[PDB]
RNA sequence: AGGACGACAUUAGACGAAUCAUCUGGAAAGAUGAAUCAAAGAAGGUAAUAAUCCUGUAGUCGAAAAUGUUGUCUCUCUUGA
RNA sequence: ACCGAUAGUGAACCAGUACCGUGAGGGAAAGGUGAAAAGCACCCCGGAAGGGGAGUGAAAUAGAACCUGAAACCGUGUGCUUACAAGUAGUCAGAGCCCGUUAAUGGGUGAUGGCGUGCCUUUUGUAGAAUGAACCGGCGAGUUACGAUUUGAUGCAAGGUUAAGCAGUAAAUGUGGAGCCGUAGCGAAAGCGAGUCUGAAUAGGGCGUUUAGUAUUUGGUCGUAGACCCGAAACCAGGUGAU
RNA sequence: GAGGGUAGCGGAGAAAUUCCAAUCGAACCUGGAGAUAGCUGGUUCUCUCCGAAAUAGCUUUAGGGCUAGCCUCAAGUGAUGA
RNA sequence: GACAAUGGUAGGAGAGCGUUCUAAGGGCGUUGAAGCAUGAUCGUAAGGACAUGUGGAGCGCUUAGAAGUGAGAAUGCCGGUG
RNA sequence: GACUCGGUGAAAUCAUAGUACCUGUGAAGAUGCAGGUUACCCGCGACAGGACGGAAAGACCCCGUGGAGCUUUACUGUAGCC
């Protein structure tokens, strides 16, 4: 890198299509024929003259939802939780952790809500918690 | 402009990748057919995702 | 300021190093990161 | 709830570094020779393309006056728990 | 990494001016001698215009209608050609005559022979008697912003990444971890969780687990915008008009 | 003939859709405004590789559109194709 | 070195030419730039040089960047001349 | 008035033109294609068969989920009146 001698990477940039700039390119009647290839050229948004985007529906939604730790807690050195925010988890509406993979630790699992499993695997290691 | 998102999917749900849907004919006219009457199940939209595509997209 | 009005001698140019630029570092052809700098640079990796 | 003593800024400006020769030319700022200044190699001009030819530029200085803004004294108004 | 006189202001010129309308209102065109006016003393033809000498100048083959001065179009000169011939005008073959180049199995013209119904558009199909264009010139149409998606590229990687703001010369650049995507899914939901939903079921079935993401960005495409460009008849609002 | 009055969702009409500054089934000007135009026309360099369709389904749809079908580019499967 | 493939409209995909501006490098220019004209020149194409005349002051080249980037048709707009 | 001379000097049109006829052919009525037939070059005064002559993006007709004016026991309104 020179600045006279400037090269991008390989296979980064290529140059972009220009429609309507002559007929051996490949592109003057620049693309459509005779339809709605028309300027305002509305196709609809999303549709045909019979409305298949609806049928019924079902719903609801009320507060709720907490943030999933997995037995993968494996990681970290031993006791105490909820600290671990600095170390690997991110955003807690609040903290569950679950079960999956297989414990490899003795420590406190302060945390709110345990899966079941996962209590079974970490009480069977040593240490448990509660809110 | 962020695209606005379509509110008329208030009637499907992201599963992973493919989109859950309602299905047909529940409620009214329900004095026909029977075994039809159990197709409570989902559904996808295949040929359709192709046209729905951006629009419950924001639905992620 | 005085190291600095080394600066319209044509070709110099003469920055601090929280300066540092991509480009001003490659128009170059020569540096010279005095001692303290060339320490800092190496302490701001 | 209106007015007396000076700082700075606005409205003219001043200072401001260092190049000569030959070739070609209608004319050189170009070319080739030797030089020089630089807190000034920004820019524009001069018979072609000029850091040192000119207007300037870095920098420094500057206000009788008239607003302008503020530092602090005066000036008022004040019994707070 | 804005225009450079058909551009850029409507207006680089005494522009809201000539001009048009009763009025509200509409609205142009038109920049460039040269370094310096040194802007052609004098003689000549001519009433003058204009010109040829003689001069200024580097240049007037820069002379004022002035730099450069393309094309259509108009002329003078002509080397080859043409008055028994039926022509989309060329192409392929070819004698004769004239010439001599970016020197190469050269250039101009062309008796005669073969072949041969322009282009665009639009069409099932156009020599078409379907559309368009008198000619030459200039000017004239897929853009940008923001979101989405996808591919390529690059950095990290169970993680990736900052926004506003503060700092800095309208900076590549340090700060800022609010935020966002990802490491878990399933159900309308309560909720449970490598599983969950339906289900009386520890059946069957649906979605899901068997880890790769995320930020920036070239290209493709979509959305929001006038969203390739030119074109209505018309609607509405506020004025101006009974000369 | 002179001076006046009535003005556009209005005026005036011995009535004809008649006149309102040289085309009045609703004047003129400016704006909204780049109204909208599934219609028509136009859309500017080159070569290389592949290469359609004018069909079904639904459509206040029928010279429009959507999904399929046919084209291409790219991954992937791997003898499933003729 | 053999051996295959290479008509093509809508349309997909690929490689490129030329224009203006910018960055960096490297050059040319009053002993004549650009432009204009003329030529029997070069490359598969878009397109590139060269020599001469005109002109009288600016311009190429490499590599990368970015575009008001390419006209023959719109009863297109403006000018000129038939 | 036309026509001859002197003076002055437009226009609509126009893809380029060296622009014959018959019988065919053909997008089904051909200066321009085939096969024949005819025709030396260039004007001037005249005629109106053809150039589907010029002029006006057909006014009839159909189409567009165009416009506008009008009608009514079409729909929904509303100024006003009881
Ligand atoms: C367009 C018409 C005319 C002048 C005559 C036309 O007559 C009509 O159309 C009669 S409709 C009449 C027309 C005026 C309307 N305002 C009222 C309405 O009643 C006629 C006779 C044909 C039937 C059609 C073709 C024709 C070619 C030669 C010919 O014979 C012509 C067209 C091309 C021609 O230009
Ligand atoms: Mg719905
Ligand atoms: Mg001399
Ligand atoms: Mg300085
Ligand atoms: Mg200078
Ligand atoms: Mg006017
Ligand atoms: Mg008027
Ligand atoms: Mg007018
Ligand atoms: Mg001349
Ligand atoms: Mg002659
Ligand atoms: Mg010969
Ligand atoms: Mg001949
Ligand atoms: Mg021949
Ligand atoms: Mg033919
Ligand atoms: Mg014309
Ligand atoms: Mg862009
Ligand atoms: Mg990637
Ligand atoms: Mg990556
Ligand atoms: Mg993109
Ligand atoms: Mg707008
Ligand atoms: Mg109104
Ligand atoms: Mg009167
Ligand atoms: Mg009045
Ligand atoms: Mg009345
Ligand atoms: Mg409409
Ligand atoms: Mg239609
Ligand atoms: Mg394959
Ligand atoms: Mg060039
Ligand atoms: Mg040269
Ligand atoms: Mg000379
Ligand atoms: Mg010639
Ligand atoms: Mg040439
Ligand atoms: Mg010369
Ligand atoms: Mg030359
Ligand atoms: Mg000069
Ligand atoms: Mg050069
Ligand atoms: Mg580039
Ligand atoms: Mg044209
Ligand atoms: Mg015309
Ligand atoms: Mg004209
Ligand atoms: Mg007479
Ligand atoms: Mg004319
Ligand atoms: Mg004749
Ligand atoms: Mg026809
Ligand atoms: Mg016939
Ligand atoms: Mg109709
Ligand atoms: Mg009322
Ligand atoms: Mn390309
Ligand atoms: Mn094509
Ligand atoms: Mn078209
Ligand atoms: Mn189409
Ligand atoms: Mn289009
Ligand atoms: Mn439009
Ligand atoms: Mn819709
Ligand atoms: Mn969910
Ligand atoms: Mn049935
Ligand atoms: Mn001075
Ligand atoms: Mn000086
Ligand atoms: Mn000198
Ligand atoms: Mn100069
Ligand atoms: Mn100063
Ligand atoms: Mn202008
Ligand atoms: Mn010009
Ligand atoms: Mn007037
Ligand atoms: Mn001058
Ligand atoms: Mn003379
Ligand atoms: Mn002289
Ligand atoms: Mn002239
Ligand atoms: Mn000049
Ligand atoms: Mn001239
Ligand atoms: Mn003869
Ligand atoms: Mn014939
Ligand atoms: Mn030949
Ligand atoms: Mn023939
Ligand atoms: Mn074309
Ligand atoms: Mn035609
Ligand atoms: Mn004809
Ligand atoms: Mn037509
Ligand atoms: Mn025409
Ligand atoms: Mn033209
Ligand atoms: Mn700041
Ligand atoms: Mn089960
Ligand atoms: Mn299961
Ligand atoms: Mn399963
Ligand atoms: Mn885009
Ligand atoms: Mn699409
Ligand atoms: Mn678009
Ligand atoms: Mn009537
Ligand atoms: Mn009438
Ligand atoms: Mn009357
Ligand atoms: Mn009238
Ligand atoms: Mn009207
Ligand atoms: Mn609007
Ligand atoms: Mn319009
Ligand atoms: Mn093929
Ligand atoms: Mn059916
Ligand atoms: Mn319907
Ligand atoms: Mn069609
Ligand atoms: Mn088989
Ligand atoms: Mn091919
Ligand atoms: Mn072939
Ligand atoms: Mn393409
Ligand atoms: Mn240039
Ligand atoms: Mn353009
Ligand atoms: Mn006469
Ligand atoms: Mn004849
Ligand atoms: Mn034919
Ligand atoms: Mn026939
Ligand atoms: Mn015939
Ligand atoms: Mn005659
Ligand atoms: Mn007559
Ligand atoms: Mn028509």
């Amino acid at each position: 890198m020179k600045l006279h001698e400037l090269k991008p990477a390989e296979g980064s940039r290529k140059e972009r299509n220009r429609v309507g700039r002559g007929v051996a390119t490949g592109n003057g009647k620049t693309s459509g024929r005779g339809h709605k290839g028309q300027k305002a050229r509305s196709g609809g948004g999303v549709r045909p003259g019979f409305e298949g985007g609806q049928l019924p529906l079902f719903r609801r939604l009320p507060k709720r939802g907490f943030t999933n730790i997995n037995r993968k807690e494996y990681a970290i050195v031993n006791l105490d939780q909820l600290n671990k925010f600095e170390d690997g988890t991110e955003v807690t509406p609040a903290l569950l952790v679950e079960s999956g993979v297989v414990k490899n630790e003795k420590s406190g699992i302060k945390i709110l809500g345990n899966g079941s499993l996962d209590k079974k695997l970490t009480v069977k290691a040593h240490k448990f918690s509660a809110s | 402009p962020k695209m606005k998102t379509h509110r008329g999917a208030a009637k499907r749900v992201k599963r992973t990748a493919s989109g859950q849907l309602k299905r047909s004919r529940a409620f009214t006219s329900h004095l026909f057919a029977n075994k039809s009457t159990k197709q409570k199940r989902q559904l996808r939209k295949a040929r359709l995702v192709s046209k729905s595509d951006m629009k419950r997209v924001k639905q992620l | 300021e005085n190291e600095d009005v080394n600066v319209e001698l044509s070709a110099r140019n003469i920055p601090g190093v929280q300066v540092t630029t991509a480009q001003g570092l490659n128009v170059l052809d020569i540096t010279n990161a005095d001692s303290l700098v060339i320490t800092e640079a190496a302490a701001k990796k």
